[PDB]
């Protein structure tokens, strides 16, 4: 502040939602809108990237991990929620010892 | 969260597959078997959880405060470097204008 | 029952340690700032001062007709002990037979002399090292580069021939 | 947009005007809706919310 | 062995997260992963000086965790700090979202 | 129309009393200050021991 | 562990996956039997892979079909395509090639759209 | 006071850190079951049943070498198999810690000149057998040149103004080439007319004049005002 | 060979059993470790081709800029080197010394375009697959890795049918049809 008064760079206070329009809570202002909009834009950006990879899959794509990894009925990916260092089904003598 | 559509994610490459594991609806035997201890052990578990979240939130507060510190140090440092480079590019023209 | 993708074994210049460029098969150290220092004050130095001389300071002393110990004494108004390191002396001797006057004015019993222990006769390196090790030294110099080094390391007063007498800068008690 | 006008004649008088929400989302009023009278159709920079107020700055 | 690491695995966590046990202690920033060879030992305060560092027979325990759990001022601080971290962390996530929706719906 | 100013600036002596207290609190950060020796029983280092850092001045 | 075979039958947006393996002779569409496939006037469109070649081919194998998508007539066309080319592929892989191409000849003489759909369209005149 | 710590090996071999909520510099105990100067101890049960071995807290306000260790020295030469010649073993305070850092397979020659400290040194060297107490003046190493042979590190906690001559004489007699020379310099006891940096610079210059190359110095400031440890090695040919 | 002493480093310095002057930094060895060339002499039978096209581009630069024989032959050479995909565009004749590389004429090989379009996942496994005989360009199988392709045939690099790794990826995505016998 070189030639500015402190009574000039005061604090303008921000306004609230109208009490008649109060069930839609919190009238949002420009900081809230930019927090909304850049979130939407980064999620659309990663959706567009994934759509382009789906367009450029190249179906002659062999990996060695598509022996172990498998696919459910709708076509999505089965991820086994147990381990991947364990086994989901345990043997009969293991069940004998645990029981 | 980012909700990628099923029509896109069934047609994704093998590297770009999204490992989304389904919730468990069956009361499996290992979960109905496995024992948890009580009393002093459950208050030890509660204590260790409280200590670990206080440590993690303190670390997050510290690193956010360091981010706010070093962005303004970056600002003043770039201003001082711009003033320095202005002084260098006028002193060089002085030197060559004299010689 | 052979193997597939069979190759001729050659040497790997990225990997083979038998050749020379692949012969390259923690404790930090943050030296504490000296307990002799306040922020940039150097609260510990006190007269009798001791002053490290170098060759262009001696040459400018003789060119300006200032005595070494008397110029130091009426610059600082204190009792001075001037020190010629063996590398500064080596540099004055290497200056040749044009500088005989400067060499046999540096040969003076009033000017004491240190014994540097390193190879080579680079007096600027020796003065910088032995002053940033210890912070109990005034550096008397007229080299522009050595003046910038010394006045960038903190707590070290710098003396220099200016005009017809010595001047001192980073010593905050001169009057 | 619901109630800044009382009639489709009023909206017809004000067509094409630039409005904005309180979030600074710029916009433009396009056409008066037929059956609810002062209600109109506006187009914005992106999706506005139900907790906003649009503004036609006049003099 | 892992059989003993599964017994001292909690106070090693306490020593790793020393910095948030007391709000006034403020250690110097190291990382301290679990060392490969260690040993758990008990301090012998001798029979020369009394009453100053002396933790009596009636309050000697068997871990660092039982001492920290027996401390009642630390329990006050941990419960209070955890409740404020909790209500900061659940500030606007899902209960807020559905009570905003019910606010819209009620009228 | 003056700016808001400082009660510590209203006295030239108290300002240097409180910018020297600030300075000698900053000096504990840069150096390690001799505080006066062992106060009571040696409790421990109270702040940590680093086995990797060596804060000693190497020669040349 | 079992000799099994999977084929696909498609019309407009219906799609039917047929698993054929060795068994006792049961033909099941969407869990229910084949004799329940509505709209009940095209049940013989579903049946004609069986009646064109005889039930003695189906007396030793069990088929199951899972049909999604489409409408009523697109689903019966997907079912009959899946059944037909699944019987052909089973007799290729696990029975002899002479019965394989006898089945291909019988289905192709009836209509080759039991085995090959009409897939990519239109024509830009 | 009855709490539990975790023992962890330091960077320096033979010394340890006990982490609690205040962490302690700690050494193993060569004579288990008693304290020497009233320090506290830590008893671990290491695994015939497990045996209770114990550890002693090294107090940096009562040991210049521990002040140096926990200020941070890049290299001590006191190591778990070595021979140390302690000069100025003023009691058994730091000599006990040097002794059990050095271990049962190494030797500490504790040189002291006064006699009641010598009596306490001999009664401590009974229960620590790796201490050879030598009651003699260090200013004349020939008076005990028969009792000591070929040490690996000299430590000097003498507080006399002829320190560098004492260190040089004992090093030239008993230290081997590229062995360790650890010095605790007290500025006020050398001389108080000059400042601490002047007397440290002069003592380092005296060491390199007696051909001991200094590697490192440390001020050890929170525990002692105007002290220093200078760690050097006995180069004997070519400080350059 | 012994990490010689100092009077040793000085007395003989140009001795080096590993790397001579005429190795040119072992660029043949380095680029065949990069693109995994099976036998020797492929590098130099590509380097002869590089030298021949820069020599005849030199003598096409020699001829005067007006005659149709010169201009037709340089546009014909540029179009053929585009048509075998050695280049990526039909740019300047200065790229016939800046951009033709023994590297790029190895880039047009069959395992490295296989790794490029992610048919394999490393060039070594690509040479594994095409020595095991799984792939084809159009109708015919490819057995040797020395078959480099043209700009038209990066679209019909596909496996053969009954190739069981093709069958494993189909049953991975469970689109495994078996009427088409794979
Ligand atoms: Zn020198």
């Amino acid at each position: 502040a070189k030639l500015v008064h402190d009574v000039q760079k005061k604090q303008h206070r921000e306004r609230s939602q109208l009490t008649s329009r109060s069930r839609y809570g919190f009238l949002e202002k420009h900081k809230d809108y930019v927090k909304r909009a850049q979130d939407f834009h980064r999620k659309q950006s990663t959706l567009k990237v994934l759509r382009e990879k789906a367009k450029e899959r190249n179906p002659d794509e062999y990996y060695h991990a598509m022996h172990s990894r498998k696919t459910d009925a709708k076509g999505l990916l089965i991820s086994s929620r147990h381990g991947d260092e364990e086994d989901e089904s345990l043997s009969m003598d293991q069940v004998k010892l645990l029981k | 969260g980012l909700k990628v559509p099923k029509a896109v994610q069934k047609e994704l490459p093998f590297k770009s597959q999204i490992h989304q594991m389904k919730p468990q609806k069956k009361k499996t035997y290992m979960a109905k078997r496995a024992v948890v201890l009580g009393g002093d052990e459950k208050k030890a578990r509660s204590f260790i959880q409280k200590v670990l979240t206080i440590s993690k939130a303190k670390d997050s507060k510290r690193k956010e405060q360091k981010a706010s510190q070093r962005k303004e140090r970056l600002k003043k440092l770039a201003k001082m470097e711009e003033e320095k480079s202005q002084r260098d590019k006028e002193k060089k023209k002085e030197y060559f204008a004299q010689n | 029952t052979r193997k597939f993708g069979l190759v001729k074994r050659t040497l790997n210049t990225k990997k083979d340690q038998r050749l020379k460029k692949n012969q390259e098969n923690l404790t930090r150290n943050i030296p504490q700032v000296s307990s002799a220092l306040f922020f940039q004050y150097n609260q510990a130095i006190k007269p009798p001062y001791q002053v490290l001389i170098d060759t262009n300071f001696i040459n400018f002393s003789i060119q300006k007709k200032v005595d070494i110990v008397r110029g130091m004494m009426d610059c600082l108004l204190a009792k001075c002990n001037p020190l010629i390191t063996d590398c500064v002396m080596a540099e004055l001797e290497k200056l040749g037979p044009k500088y005989r006057i400067a060499l046999k004015l540096a040969r003076d019993p009033r000017i004491k002399r240190l014994s540097c222990s390193h190879k080579g006769t680079y007096a600027d390196d020796c003065l910088v090292h032995r002053v940033l090790q210890h912070k109990c030294y005034i550096v008397a110099t007229n080299d522009a580069g050595l003046k910038q080094r010394i006045r960038k390391i903190p707590g070290i007063p710098l003396m220099s021939v200016g005009g017809h007498a010595y001047v001192i800068e980073k010593l905050p008690d001169v009057f | 947009i619901k109630d800044m006008f009382s009639s489709a004649m009023e909206v017809a008088r004000f067509e094409g005007a630039q409005i904005k929400t309180v979030s600074g989302i710029r916009g433009e009023i396009k056409r008066a809706l037929s059956k609810p009278e002062g209600h109109y159709r506006a187009a914005f920079e992106d999706k506005i919310l139900m907790s906003d107020i649009v503004i036609l700055r006049s003099w | 062995d892992d059989n003993m690491r599964r017994e001292v695995q909690r106070d090693l966590l306490l020593i790793k997260h020393r910095a948030a046990l007391d709000p006034k202690r403020h250690y110097k920033k190291q990382r301290w992963e679990v060392p490969e060879r260690f040993a758990i030992g008990t301090i012998i305060e001798d029979k020369s000086e009394f009453y100053s560092s002396r933790m009596n027979r009636k309050e000697r325990k068997s871990t660092i965790l039982e001492t920290l759990m027996g401390d009642e001022a630390s329990n006050k601080y941990f419960k209070r700090k955890y409740n404020e971290i909790q209500e900061k962390s659940t500030s606007g996530r899902k209960a807020h979202y559905k009570k905003m929706k019910e606010m819209r719906k009620k009228r | 129309l003056t700016p808001k100013r400082n009660k510590d600036n209203r006295n030239s002596r108290v300002k240097k009393r409180k910018k020297y207290q600030k300075a000698q609190k900053k000096l504990k950060s840069v150096r390690a200050v001799y505080s006066g020796g062992q106060s009571g029983v040696y409790e421990g280092e109270k702040t940590g021991i680093k086995k990797g850092l060596t804060r000693s001045v190497k020669f040349k | 562990a079992v000799p099994s075979v999977q084929t696909f039958g498609k019309k407009k947006s219906a799609t039917a996956v047929a698993h054929v393996k060795a068994g006792k002779g049961l033909i099941k569409v969407n869990g229910s039997p084949i004799t329940l496939v509505e709209p009940e006037i095209l049940r013989f469109k579903v049946y004609e892979p069986l009646l064109l070649v005889g039930l003695d081919k189906f007396s030793n194998i069990d088929i199951r079909v899972r049909v999604t998508g489409g409408g009523h007539v697109s689903q019966v066309y997907a079912i009959r395509q899946a059944i037909a080319k699944g019987l052909v592929a089973y007799h290729q892989k696990y029975v002899d090639e002479q019965s394989k191409n006898e089945l291909k000849k019988a289905f192709t003489s009836y209509d080759r759209t039991l085995l090959i759909a009409d897939s990519r369209r239109p024509e830009p005149k | 006071g009855g709490a539990k710590v975790v023992i962890e090996p330091h960077r320096h071999a033979g010394v340890y850190i006990a982490r609690g909520k205040e962490d302690l510099l700690v050494t193993k105990n060569m004579a288990p079951g008693e304290s020497v100067y009233g320090e506290k101890r830590i008893s671990v049960e290491e695994p015939v049943p497990p045996t209770k071995v114990e550890y002693r807290v090294w107090n940096p306000f009562r040991s210049k070498l521990a002040a140096g260790i926990m200020g941070g020295l890049d290299e001590l030469f006191i190591a778990p198999g070595k021979k140390v010649l302690y000069l100025g073993a003023a009691s058994g305070t730091s000599v006990s810690h040097v002794s059990d850092v050095v271990g049962p397979e190494g030797v500490v020659y504790a040189v002291e000149f006064s006699h009641r400290p010598g009596r306490e040194l001999i009664s401590m060297a009974k229960k620590r057998p790796n201490i050879i107490p030598i009651i003699e003046d260090a200013r004349h190493p020939q008076k005990y040149r028969m009792l000591i042979g070929m040490v690996d590190c000299v430590f000097a906690d003498v507080a006399q103004p002829d320190q560098a001559r004492i260190i040089a004489l004992n090093s030239h007699m008993f230290l081997k080439d590229q062995g360790g020379v650890v010095i605790s310099i007290k500025a006020n006891c050398i001389d108080s007319t000059v400042d601490a940096e002047t007397v440290f610079a002069r003592e380092v210059q005296k060491l390199r004049e007696e051909r001991i190359k200094p590697l490192e110095q440390l001020t050890l400031e929170p525990y002692e005002r105007d002290h220093c440890i200078v760690v050097g090695r006995y180069m004997r040919s070519g400080l350059k | 060979v012994r990490k010689l002493k100092h009077h040793e480093q000085k007395l003989l310095k140009k001795v080096d059993f590993l790397e001579w002057k005429q190795d040119q930094g072992h660029r043949d060895t380095q680029v065949m470790r990069t693109y995994h060339i099976q036998n020797r002499e492929d590098y130099h039978k590509y380097n002869r081709i590089c030298g021949d096209i820069r020599r005849l581009a030199n003598k096409l630069s020699l001829l005067p800029p007006t005659d149709p024989f010169r201009r037709k032959h340089e546009q014909l050479l540029l179009d053929k080197l585009y048509a075998m995909g050695v280049l990526t565009t039909k740019s300047k004749i200065s790229d016939l010394e800046n951009k033709v590389t023994v590297s790029a004429i190895c880039r047009r090989r069959l395992p490295v375009i296989m790794h490029r379009l992610k048919m394999a996942e490393t060039i070594q496994d690509a040479v594994k697959f095409i020595e095991q005989g799984h792939v084809r360009v159009g109708p015919n199988l490819i057995n040797d890795p020395a078959y480099l392709v043209t700009r038209n045939m990066e679209d019909y690099v596909t496996w053969v049918d009954n190739s069981k790794i093709k069958k494993t990826l189909l049953r991975y995505r469970n689109q495994i049809d078996d009427f088409d016998f794979s």
